[PDB]
């Protein structure tokens, strides 16, 4: 779902959490790594506004 | 038509004529560009749609210049790196005659220079 994303990120993570218990906070951790680059595709580098007088 | 250079062996004119008829519509206008093929290349374009910031009368008739320069044309491709020919795009809003219309700037992108181009005219009716 990349839509909102600044042009320094570069790479992902996923701390997965593995539970079980019985009446225990008893868990681990198991980490990925993930590399991902971006096509920057279209961009707007500017604006500017103008009015208008003229009825056409 | 013709206006020489500063710097440069470049000259500007208007291949299509620099009186011509138009409704608020749109309209292909285009400029020549020749010079010496030392450094042939990197002029950049842009109309500048602000108002230059500026007796009561002279005053008020110096602004009303500047505030009918700066709202009645808009340059549609601004920005416009040409590399000689180019086609300079642009709309009119608001209508009259528009002689020596001042607000398009070229600039050599090596020792930036304001040079500018106030040369032709539009009518608008």
């Amino acid at each position: 779902a990349v839509p909102f994303n600044f042009t320094g990120f570069d790479l992902l993570i996923e701390y997965g959490m593995s539970a079980t218990d019985e009446s225990c906070i008893y868990l681990k951790k198991l980490s990925i790594p993930y590399e991902v680059t971006l096509r920057r595709t279209i961009e707007v580098p500017s604006m500017d506004i103008i009015p208008l007088n003229e009825l056409f | 038509s013709l206006v020489n250079s500063k710097l440069s062996n470049v000259k500007f004119k208007f291949i299509n004529s620099n009186i011509k008829v138009i409704k608020g519509e749109k309209f292909t206008m285009r400029l020549q560009i020749i010079n010496s093929s030392s450094s042939p290349l990197d002029l950049v374009v842009y109309y500048n749609n602000t108002i230059n910031p500026i007796t009561l009368e002279n005053q008020y008739q110096l602004h009303n210049k500047y505030r009918k320069i700066a709202e009645g044309i808009i340059l549609l491709s601004n920005d416009y790196k040409i590399p000689y020919f180019a086609d300079l795009r642009f709309i009119g809003i608001m209508s009259g005659y528009y002689g020596t219309l001042s607000g398009l700037k070229v600039l050599d992108l090596n020792t930036n220079e304001l040079i500018e181009v106030g040369n032709g005219a539009s009518v608008l009716i």
